[PDB]
């Protein structure tokens, strides 16, 4: 599930690095 | 359009329990994040805990001094937020708010899990925690004198001491006297009893002609006292 | 509280003022500001990088640099006289939120007024109850920021002092009250008791004595 806000904010930050 | 109404607050003994309710309407309550926030008397706001939406499995995070004692729950069917409180301490006073929590996270500068902001708030409900029992006010007169006079006008009043719980309404001369009268806010002593003062300014050339009586009323203890203040 | 704000800041009418909020977590997280008036619900003023909610006037603007977050109010109006709190994460990468110490914004809409002090010695009726309470009343001053000190003879009084927070009067001026609880023995043991009230650099002192 991608609907965990914590999973999304974490999903989005690694894509910087 | 958004409406928030808290309820269930009141007086309670230390170690006791209480469940606060909060109704919501005018928005999608089922997916909205909710947060309880309290303000101790004479102090600022304090984050209690947050309940998430469906996407996060309704996960709940509490504060450090709160966790292990409080419990947050919600009923999306009736749109009601609940805050169960167990082993209540005196520090848990006095006022509790419920707020609609928003979610923010800038992609280029934000850091997970981002930040939480609160868009809408309610009036909040008052939760008083004390071990003190009901008591009647002890009235004492603040007699005017050379130590308490200034020009044509003089100052005299009453000292409503040791009463519980709030409030105490003080009038003068059966409410006829309202001009120049000032009722100070009450102070909470370390003993757990309230105390205030009701003063009134009057001409010095009226002490012989007019008599002054303060009318103290304390409904929590069912006590009315009519105290006449005379010069020394 | 790991987020620190100013205790109290004052500003003239129609001028700019900037309050700040300091914290280690602010290096990684933004901060949201809220306006708080006594007996009223808080209101979201600003949040994130550059997001101002609708309904909030454009004079409110936020910023962030290092471990500090600032809220600037260009051309502050009279009704801006209120309390303000900044909210953010307690730690970097934490799921918990936390507020700051809070800042009282003093907008001088009215002209600064001198406090009227009156000191009442323990009434004989109270003394018969084996109690003695010195009542020091303060009223009609602006802004609501006064310092009260008690003295036995020339010596400052440490414990036994309880003071209220300045509250709005009918004429929007401020008033407070201080009490000094003493035992009848202590009341009669000293030559005189004083009640020093400081306000905006000025100090008023009233004195009472056991005699007469």
């Amino acid at each position: 599930s991608l609907w965990n806000w914590f999973n999304i904010t974490n999903x989005l930050w690694l894509i910087k690095k | 359009e958004v409406q928030l109404v808290e309820s269930g607050g009141g007086l309670v003994k230390p170690g006791g329990s209480l469940r606060l309710s909060c109704s919501a309407s005018g928005f999608d309550f089922d997916n909205a994040w909710m947060t309880w926030v309290r303000q101790p008397p004479g102090k600022g706001l304090e984050w209690v805990g947050r309940i998430t939406g469906p996407g996060e499995g309704w996960s709940v995070d509490y504060a450090a001094p709160v966790e292990g004692r409080f419990t947050i729950s919600r009923l999306n069917s009736i749109n009601f937020l609940y805050l169960e409180m167990n082993n209540l301490r005196m520090e848990d006073s006095g006022l509790y708010f419920c707020a609609r929590t928003g979610k923010y996270y800038d992609f280029w500068s934000g850091y997970p899990p981002g930040e939480e902001y609160f868009q809408d708030w309610g009036r909040g409900t008052l939760v008083t925690v004390s071990s003190a029992s009901t008591k009647g006010p002890s009235v004492f007169p603040l007699a005017p004198s050379s130590k308490s006079t200034s020009g044509g006008t003089a100052a005299l009043g009453c000292l409503v001491k040791d009463y519980f719980p709030e409030p105490v309404t003080v009038s003068w001369n059966s409410g006829a006297l309202t001009s120049g009268v000032h009722t100070f806010p009450a102070v909470l002593q370390s003993s757990g009893l309230y105390s205030l003062s009701s003063v009134v300014t009057v001409p010095s050339s009226s002490l012989g002609t007019q008599t002054y009586i303060c009318n103290v009323n304390h409904k929590p203890s069912n006590t009315k006292v009519d105290k006449r203040v005379e010069p020394k | 509280y790991e987020l620190t704000q100013e205790t109290g800041v004052s500003v003239a009418l129609g001028r700019t003022v900037t309050i700040t909020c300091r914290g280690d977590s602010l290096r990684s997280h933004y901060a949201s500001w809220y306006q708080k008036k006594p007996g009223q619900a808080p209101i979201l003023l600003f949040y994130g990088k550059n997001n101002r909610p609708s309904g909030v006037p454009d004079r409110f603007s936020g910023s962030a640099s290092g471990n500090r977050a600032s809220l600037t109010i260009s051309g502050a109006q009279a009704e801006d006289d209120a309390e303000y709190y900044c909210s953010s994460r307690d730690k970097s990468g934490s799921r918990l939120s936390v507020f700051g110490g809070g800042t009282k914004l003093t907008v001088l809409s009215q002209p600064k007024a001198a406090p009227s002090v009156t000191l009442f010695p323990p009434s004989s009726e109270e003394l018969q109850a084996n109690k003695a309470t010195l009542v020091c009343l303060i009223s009609d001053f602006y802004p609501g920021a006064v310092t009260v000190a008690w003295k036995a003879d020339s010596s400052p009084v440490k414990a036994g002092v309880e003071t209220t927070t300045p509250s709005k009067q009918s004429n929007n001026k401020y008033a407070a009250s201080s009490y000094l609880s003493l035992t009848p023995e202590q009341w009669k043991s000293h030559r005189s008791y004083s009640c020093q009230v400081t306000h905006e650099g000025s100090t008023v002192e009233k004195t009472v004595a056991p005699t007469e």
